[PDB]
């Protein structure tokens, strides 16, 4: 799988900014994308092809692909954004995820 | 950089003849149709005849059909007009156009030449 | 939905040398010269040569018949425009190829001022995705539809589109060239493709580009193609063993082709 | 929507079906992808399938993978072999995104419920 | 198919509406030109179609009309709009054009 690395958590009060991050070799070289999962739940696709969003998905997020490093970011994050936090990548059609960031609100 | 350019005009008697041409460029000529419009001084426009880009069907006003021939050549990009038993009737000043027409030449564009003078007496 | 969006340059032209000639109809012959009078690509005749990028995409004349093809790897050229006013006063004919499939359609198209469709790529310069439509605004009145498969070294793709009794019929072959610029000297028959029976009237038509965005506004690759006139004329066409279309006499070109085609050589 | 079989033993082949809707799975531009998560873990890709049929899998467990789809029910079916304890995780399948030019993929968008398998 | 406009002629100053008429013998559709005139020049396309406009044509002209009775009018008239304006149709062969009308200043 193609390896891509995140920090174990973020820590944020509530109507503050998120900033998650995700890190690779071949990151900038491609499309990153990102996804929400709580427990229990299927992950939600929030960011794809770097900075675009889904229909649906709140004006809240964000987020920017450079320097190999993949970017979320959450403009006054909501007790509700409290979740589980996943970078993807392709690497020549081989997929991979990353070790997942808890975002504590 | 398109351009058509009458040329042949000039002064005959009744009953005479004269044959004019227009020069072709700038442009795709052989695969337009072509007119010929003339105008009288002090007059309006008057339609005189029409060629398909084949040089195969001919049409004719009926103020000059029987007396006026159309033709050209697709390999010199010219017009010609070639018109006998002229009366002072038919002193005017003739254009070479492409006339823009969606239903019988497919024309997009409208283009017209500088007009030759022909005059009868 | 529709973008406003040019240079017009003179027209440069080639030689068709002996391309243009299709199976007249489905008939099957074989090891036989037969003769057969139909609309055909006269043979030497003068073909407009377009470069879509050198930007313009002229409306053209459809006259009795066209001959279209085209030498570009990038599946920039997507379809074509066939119709009269091209407006919502009349029906139109639209031909238009996407990433999986074909559709035709017949209705009264309000069309763009400068129609296309639009693409983005990839990082890469090998992938890309489909973006919009922005060919027409409104549609009303429809009378046909068709869906099919996709109609769409070098590439080489020929074309010919014809208009009677209320038929358009295509015909179509694909074939590597190994020219830089130019037609190539030999010869190809082209199969009938798909006979759509639609029953209206075609003078003028338009190609269809597939366009991006670009921070010098919207562009393509090296986009080109050649555009030449159908005339009614007499041909000897030679059927090999396998009934396949190997040569061709245009019994109007010249005294030397008369003469053959007077004693069938 | 992911279902099948819950609990399986050591060593067995299990079968699990995902129901889609609001497309159908014979459209252009249609892709289908699985995906499963142990207790605890991160996401980890099994295989996809595309509209025209053709395969993708991951390296490490593509010899006990295969995929196929159903072109009358809409609906799209995997199977895991000879699968061990280790192998318990929550089965997902999702709409998979494509790139035309090339066939390359792109992201997973629409993601059903999930399934929790048992070995 | 014989062709007529009115008035034969007609003045105006800058800023006032000018609207001029053009009939036809016979139903004609929508296949009629309007052209501008001006002495010692040919004739220049201003509106095709019944009341399609030509490219590089100022919006303050504008047509409309089918069948018999087609109208082309000037929403304010410009000092450098004193010209001769024609109506052709197109629907049959031979094609004519109407007798012109004059437009003074
Ligand atoms: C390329 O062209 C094909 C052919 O037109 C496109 O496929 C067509 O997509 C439309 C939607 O834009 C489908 O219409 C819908 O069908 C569903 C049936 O469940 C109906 O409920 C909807 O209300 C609507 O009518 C159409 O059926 C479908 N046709 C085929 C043969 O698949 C395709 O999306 C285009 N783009 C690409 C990338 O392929
Ligand atoms: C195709 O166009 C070329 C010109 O680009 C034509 O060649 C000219 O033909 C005229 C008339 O015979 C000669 O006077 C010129 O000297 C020719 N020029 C050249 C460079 O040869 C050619 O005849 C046209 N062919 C067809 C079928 O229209
Ligand atoms: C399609 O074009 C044909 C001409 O090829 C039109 O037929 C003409 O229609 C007019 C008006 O009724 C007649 O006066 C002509 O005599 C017809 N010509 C021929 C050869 O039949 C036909 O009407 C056009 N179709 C549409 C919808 O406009
Ligand atoms: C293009 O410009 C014309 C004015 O010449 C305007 O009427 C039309 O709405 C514009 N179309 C678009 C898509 O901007
Ligand atoms: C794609 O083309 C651009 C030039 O427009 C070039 O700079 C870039 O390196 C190319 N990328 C690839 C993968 O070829
Ligand atoms: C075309 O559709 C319009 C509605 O948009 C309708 O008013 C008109 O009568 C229709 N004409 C024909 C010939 O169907
Ligand atoms: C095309 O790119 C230009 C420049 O970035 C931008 O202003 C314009 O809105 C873009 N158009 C579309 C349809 O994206
Ligand atoms: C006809 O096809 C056969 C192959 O089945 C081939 O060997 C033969 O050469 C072909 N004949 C001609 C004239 O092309």
């Amino acid at each position: 799988s193609y390896e891509l690395t995140q920090p174990p958590s973020v820590s944020v009060s509530p109507g503050q900014t998120a900033s998650i991050t995700c890190s690779g070799d071949k990151l900038g070289e491609t499309y990153a994308s990102w996804y929400q999962q709580k427990p229990g739940q299927s992950p939600i696709l929030v960011i794809y092809q770097d900075n675009k969003r889904p229909s649906g998905i709140p004006e809240r997020f964000s987020g920017s692909n450079s320097e190999n490093t993949a970017t979320l970011t959450i403009s006054g994050t909501q007790t509700m954004d409290e979740a589980d936090y996943y970078c993807q990548a392709w690497d020549k059609t081989i997929a991979g995820f990353g070790g997942g960031t808890k975002l504590t609100v | 950089e398109v351009q058509l350019v009458e040329s042949g005009g000039g002064v005959v008697q009744p009953g005479g003849s004269l044959r004019l041409s227009c020069a072709a460029s700038g442009f795709t000529f052989n695969s337009y149709g072509m007119h010929w419009v003339r105008q009288a001084p002090g007059k309006g426009l008057e339609w005189v005849a029409f060629i398909r880009y084949d040089g195969g069907n001919k049409y004719y006003a009926d103020s000059v059909k029987g007396r006026f021939t159309i033709s050209r050549d697709n390999s010199k990009n010219t017009l010609y007009l070639q018109m006998k038993s002229l009366r002072a009737e038919d002193t005017a000043v003739y254009y070479c156009a492409n006339l823009k027409d969606s239903r019988y030449s497919g024309s997009y564009y409208d283009y017209w030449g500088q007009g030759t003078l022909v005059t009868v007496s | 939905q529709c973008v406003n969006l040019r240079t017009q340059l003179p027209p440069a032209y080639t030689n068709s040398f002996t391309r243009g000639v299709y199976y007249p109809d489905k008939v099957f012959r074989s090891s036989v010269l037969h003769s057969t009078q139909d609309l055909f690509l006269p043979f030497f005749s003068n073909v407009t040569w377009f470069h879509a990028i050198h930007f313009d995409n002229p409306v053209l004349p459809f006259n009795d018949g066209v001959y279209f093809a085209s030498t570009e790897k990038s599946n920039i050229i997507r379809g074509w425009i066939f119709g009269t006013t091209l407006d919502s006063k009349t029906q139109s004919l639209l031909i238009v190829n996407n990433a999986t499939n074909v559709v035709i359609k017949v209705c009264e198209f309000q069309f763009c001022n400068d129609p296309f469709l639009g693409v983005y790529y990839h990082k890469n310069n090998k992938s890309w995705m489909e973006s919009e439509f922005r060919v027409y605004s409104s549609a009303n009145n429809c009378t046909f539809e068709y869906v099919s498969q996709p109609f769409l070294f070098k590439n080489l793709r020929e074309f010919v589109f014809k208009n009677i009794d209320g038929y358009f019929k295509i015909y179509s072959k694909h074939t590597p060239i190994n020219l830089v610029r130019d037609l190539p000297q030999g010869f190809s028959a082209l199969e009938p493709l798909v006979d759509l029976p639609i029953g209206i009237n075609i003078t003028r038509f338009q190609t269809l580009l597939a366009l991006h965005n670009s921070s010098s506004g919207w562009t393509a690759g090296a986009a080109a193609y050649y555009v030449g006139y159908l005339q009614p004329r007499t041909f000897l066409l030679k059927y090999n063993e396998n009934g396949t279309i190997t040569d061709a006499v245009d019994c109007a070109l010249d005294p030397l082709s008369e003469t053959k085609c007077t004693l069938k050589s | 929507k992911e279902s099948g079989p819950t609990l399986v033993k050591p060593t067995q082949t299990l079968t699990l079906t995902c129901k889609l809707s609001g497309f159908s799975v014979n459209t252009g531009g249609v892709g289908v992808g699985w995906i499963r998560q142990p207790p605890g873990k991160a996401l980890e890709w099994l295989a996809l399938i595309y509209w025209n049929d053709d395969k993708l899998y991951s390296p490490s467990l593509k010899s006990r993978l295969t995929v196929t789809k159903d072109t009358s029910k809409n609906q799209v079916v995997l199977t895991m072999t000879n699968m061990d304890p280790v192998d318990t995780a929550t089965y997902y399948c999702a709409h998979v995104l494509v790139w035309f030019g090339e066939v390359l993929p792109d992201a997973f968008d629409v993601w059903g419920q999930g399934t929790m398998v048992t070995v | 198919i014989w062709m007529t406009q009115s008035p034969s002629s007609l003045s105006a100053s800058v800023g006032d509406r000018v609207t001029i008429t053009c009939q036809a013998s016979q139903d004609i559709r929508f296949y009629l030109n309007w052209y501008q005139q001006k002495p010692g020049k040919a004739p220049k396309l201003l509106i095709s179609d019944a009341s399609n406009m030509e490219t590089g044509v100022p919006s303050r002209f504008s047509g409309s009309g089918s069948g018999t009775d087609f109208t082309f009018t000037i929403s304010s008239l410009q000092p450098e709009d004193i010209a001769t304006y024609y109506c052709q149709q197109y629907d049959n062969l031979p094609f004519t054009f109407g007798p012109g009308t004059k437009v003074d200043f």
